[PDB]
RNA sequence: UUAAUA
RNA sequence: AUCGAGGACUACCAAGAUUAUAACGGAUAACGAGGAAUUGGGGUUCGACAUCGGAGAGGGAGCUUUACAGAUGGCUACCACUUCUAAGGAAGGCAGCAGGCGCGUAAAUUACCCACUUUCGAAUUGAAGAGGUAGUGACGACACAUAUUGGAGGGCAAGUCUGGUGCCAGCAGCCGCGGUAAUUCCAGCUCCAAUAGUGUAUAUUAAAGUUGCUGUGAUUAAAACGCUCGUAGUUGAAUUAAUUACUUUGAAUAAAAUAAGGUGUUUAAAGCAAAACAUUAUGUUAAUGAAUAUUCAAGCAUGGGACAAUGCAUUAAAAGGAACAAUUGGGGUGAUUCAGAAAAUAACGGGAGAGGUGAAAAUCCAUGAUCGCUAUAAGAUGCACGAGAGCGAAAGCAUUUCACUCAACUGUGUCCAUUAAUCAAGAACGAAAGUUAGGGGAUCGAAGACGAUCAGAUACCGUCGUAGUCCUAACUAUAAACGAUGUCAACCAAGGAUUGGAUGAAAACCUUGUUCAGAACUUAAAGAGAAAUCUUGAGUUUAUGGACUUCAGGGGGAGUAUGGUCACAAGGCUGAAACUUAAAGGAAU
RNA sequence: AAAUGGAUUUAAAUCUCCUUAUUUAGAGGAAGGAGAAGUCGUAACAAGGUUUCCGUAGGUGAACCUGCGGAAGGAUCAU
């Protein structure tokens, strides 16, 4: 439908396309209000429960710490990185965090086996100056 | 079928000149194809053409000298305002020295450098560079 | 991809064809595709031929020979040295 | 191409370059009309009756004598059909395969152009009233045409 | 005739 | 009844109103607009919040006063709360300005004054948490001193410097570096970028020609419905010396904002004021207000009528349809009819094997098998002719005769006069397998049972064998249903041959010239493409637009779950998400 | 003209059914994905050792095997 009166069909195949787009009809579904532990908040508080470990991928060799975190607007359990070296210490137990995202990778990032999330503050300043 | 009869002849006429044909012919004849070689012989793309009546809306033969690069029809004519030439001209035309948009307007079928001197718009018909 | 233009089959401007059965194998490959080869053989081999004309009840009896028509699959035509696998450019030679 | 299969052919007839009548004609047109009048009074359809002028009287082309076609100068002396000459050999063939298609209930390529001819009748039917030559009370059945078309 | 795996 | 039109309400009467051009529903983390962010053009996303319009005062509801309220810094009742109390009772509604609790990643003083703008009032005077001034304020923007933030393998500017660490700790957005000589870890020195800023995380925009109107892809990478008919929709041959659409000018239209005119806020962001000089009261001066232009979709007026739609008489399209003449057709339906292979039976001869395999075995045979001749009656099949040949929309179609049909090509000074192309919804046909009920049941044979092989063999090999294979009626509606290539139309390099016509020559068949239609083939230093390859297109495409429909958006999950619908059933049509992953894939060396 | 009685209008509030939407528990069952260089086989890529694949039907520990009909994306563009 090129023609000149042709705007009907036009109009409305761009509306039926553009669902087969996986970045853009994600942003756009009723899921980041139930599928997403974050949420739209680009930061989220929650409390320390256990200190994990997780291995890496098979290619890499080493234990990944981190920490499992209970957030307070939802009520979900998620798993939290500890950035840089030896974080893990300064990270004591049943109080408030601040988690907030990493890149995006491949969804996946950097504890390699499935975590999304690295805790910047410690009730602190950061897990960074602490 | 045969939607556009100024579609096909200009896809004649560009497909002759890139084999270097001297002559070439155009079955169905038409008021808007003849304009559009009148416009095209104004700036000397091509020498003449002659026209024979077969009573049957007759055919038409085009001479050609080695200088029409490209001549195309553009399909649905949009409804150019005077303001959207330069628009159009940005799009279509290769620099702004060599090709000619053409143009049908109350005042007969023109290119875009009179329709602009007569300052008058209307439905585009195609260009040639 | 396309190995062969024509698909190796014969057949172009139909939708079906019948099948035949292949000589060795007994298996079903269309009408087309089948490599068909012809055999005019006599039925006395070339060392006996002397040894039945010599003893014979006739005047001039000439002997007669055997006619069949043999279809092969692809795959015991290759086997059975029928044809050969050729060259890529060799492929396109139909003589 | 042809409107339902991909034939294509180009059997056209030539009208030559002269749109008046050939100096060796000599009839007028009275004895065209009325050579042409007894014509139509014995059921011959107006293109069947045209290639009759053609080919015994030498006419072959009726407006270079008479300044109008065929069905016009029927049209004038009232003895155009009521139904239009193409839209009736359509339904005489649709009520012919239909016959055939009684005895014959297996027959499956009929049935097909059977549809492929009833088509056709809805598209000219269609035609024929928006251009006023039949009026909108007409109607196609199958259980009507057989006695019509008969 | 039979001939599995790293 | 109301200020008033009006089903706004009542009585009687009639059956109407909207819908594929998306009604009625559902969602919104939806108040609308001026506008904002980013943009080569086109666009995409945002707009609670300066200003305009709407609605509300914890939730509904009902009212009073009055010119204006269904008012809540007015009242009444119910629900949920809060406070005082002398225990009898009582008022109150911070989505007003400060402030407090809670919530969250996330947001400031329980300040002073009516002096500016303006509103109200009995009025030059009184009020105003409107408004102004002050305090906090790395949200942002501008000018400007002399120091921090991140990094130093690549993307990406910067160290193959030295100490520790030893596939650990770790770094790492991606590729990856680390297993004791780390350019990537932890430090020291040095310099790399920006600089009063600089990193991180989430989201918008550009990059993304990875959402395409400009502008994509569909043979093989993902992707042309199995095929045809068909309504809405879209697009429609040439042709002529009342509206609408299109186009040119305007009218009218809130500012702020955008662009833009002037102006030395010391420049600048700003402001719309200040002065340039008159040494200025005087005079420019009755000084500036940018013409400030926009601006899309509608509406109004005006000049033009080329290209178009609805209007209400041209020709005869290498558009289409119809007719006729001669044909072509393994096109379809029905009846008729021929063939002998295999197997079964009958009779006769013969007398010890036969099958089958790589070798065997299971099995058949003295009740005479295999083998040989002669006779029969059903089932099925249709060799050789048989082809890069024909027909058909596709699936598909092969013994010869007769009917009934159908389609196409060619021939035409025959007819109509746009009747056309593609087509959501809808409808016919749709291999094989499968289902239902009859008939038939020869051969082969999913299942099954034996015997071999093997480590095992539920398989390949051999023997037997049920459903099925065949016909009739009705379902099913799927295939690598393939040319993996939608339908229609135009232009288009050299050939040789073939099928069916027409037309000359050469005496149905055959050899040649021309031309129409069909299935194909060969060459290309040319066109295209990632290449293979395509050339009766996969060419005429960044020099991008002939018409229409369908489909695709990294790989999986998955054509799965659920919902709807069709079917007797198997199943078919429509058809996700959570989660997971840096590749999967195509052509070629 | 105040208490008060009655009948309409507008009707909050509450209760009982019924529907829709969202979230969430469940013995057991059938799935998908990831990890661990775990048992059992050899299915596919070479003619992958029975050419591979598609539709359908049946069977089987498992890839899969077999029957019917297709395709070459074949290992044949060829008598």
């Amino acid at each position: 439908a090129r023609g000149l009166h042709a705007a009907r069909k036009m109009l409305a195949q761009r509306r039926a396309n553009k669902w087969a787009d996986k970045e853009w009809k994600k942003g756009k579904l009723v899921t980041r209000y139930k599928c997403n532990p974050l949420g739209t908040a680009s930061h989220a508080k929650g409390l320390v429960q256990e200190k994990l470990g997780i291995e890496t991928k098979q290619p890499n060799s080493g234990i990944r710490k981190c920490v499992r975190v209970r957030l307070l607007k939802n009520g979900k359990k998620i798993t939290a990185f500890v950035p840089r070296d030896g974080s893990l210490n300064y990270v004591n137990e049943n109080d408030e965090v601040l988690i907030s995202g990493f890149g995006r990778r491949g969804h996946a990032v950097g504890d390699i086996p499935g975590v999304r999330f690295k805790v910047v503050c410690v009730a602190g300043v950061s897990l960074w100056g602490l | 079928v045969r939607v556009n009869v100024l579609a096909d002849a200009l896809k004649s006429i560009t497909n002759a000149e890139k084999q270097g044909k001297r002559q070439v012919m155009i079955r169905p004849a038409s008021k808007v194809i003849c304009e559009f070689l009148n416009v095209m012989m104004k700036h000397q793309y091509i020498t003449d053409y002659t026209v024979v009546d077969t009573h049957r809306s007759g055919k038409i033969v085009v001479n050609l000298n080695g200088r029409l690069n490209k001549c195309a029809v553009i399909s649905p004519r949009f409804n150019v305002t005077l303001s959207e030439f330069d628009k159009w001209e940005a799009n279509l035309l290769p620099s702004r020295h060599f090709g000619a948009l053409v143009l049908t307007t109350s005042y007969g079928i023109l290119d875009n450098t009179e329709a602009r001197a007569k300052h008058t718009g209307g439905r585009i018909l195609g260009f040639f560079y | 991809t396309s190995k062969r233009r024509n698909n190796g089959r014969s057949k172009k401007g139909r939708g079906h064809t019948q099948n035949v059965r292949c000589s060795h194998c007994g298996r079903c490959v269309p009408k087309d595709k089948a490599i068909k080869r012809y055999q005019i053989k006599n039925i006395v081999e070339a060392a006996a031929v002397r040894d039945i004309s010599d003893n014979s009840a006739l005047t001039k009896y000439k002997l007669p020979k055997t006619y069949m028509k043999l279809e092969y699959c692809v795959s015991c035509g290759i086997h059975g040295r029928v044809v050969r696998v050729r060259s890529r450019t060799d492929r396109r030679n139909r003589l | 191409g042809r409107m339902y299969n991909p034939g294509r052919g180009i059997s056209r007839r030539c009208i030559p370059y002269r749109r008046s009548a050939p100096s060796w004609l000599k009839t007028s047109t009275l004895e065209v009309i009325d050579e042409m009048c007894k014509l139509a009074k014995k059921g011959i359809a107006p293109s069947q009756i045209g290639a009759i002028m053609r080919d015994t009287h030498g006419v072959g082309l009726v407006k270079s004598v008479t300044g109008s076609k065929v069905l016009r100068i029927l049209k004038l002396a009232g003895l155009a059909p009521k139904i239009p000459e193409d839209l009736y050999f359509l339904m005489k063939r649709a009520v012919s395969v239909r016959k055939h298609l009684e005895k014959n209930k297996k027959d499956k390529d009929a049935k097909y152009h059977l549809i492929l001819i009833e088509s056709k009748i809805h598209r000219l039917t269609r035609y024929y009233k928006s251009a006023k030559v039949l009026e909108a009370s007409f109607k196609y059945d199958a259980n009507t045409a057989s006695a019509i078309v008969s």
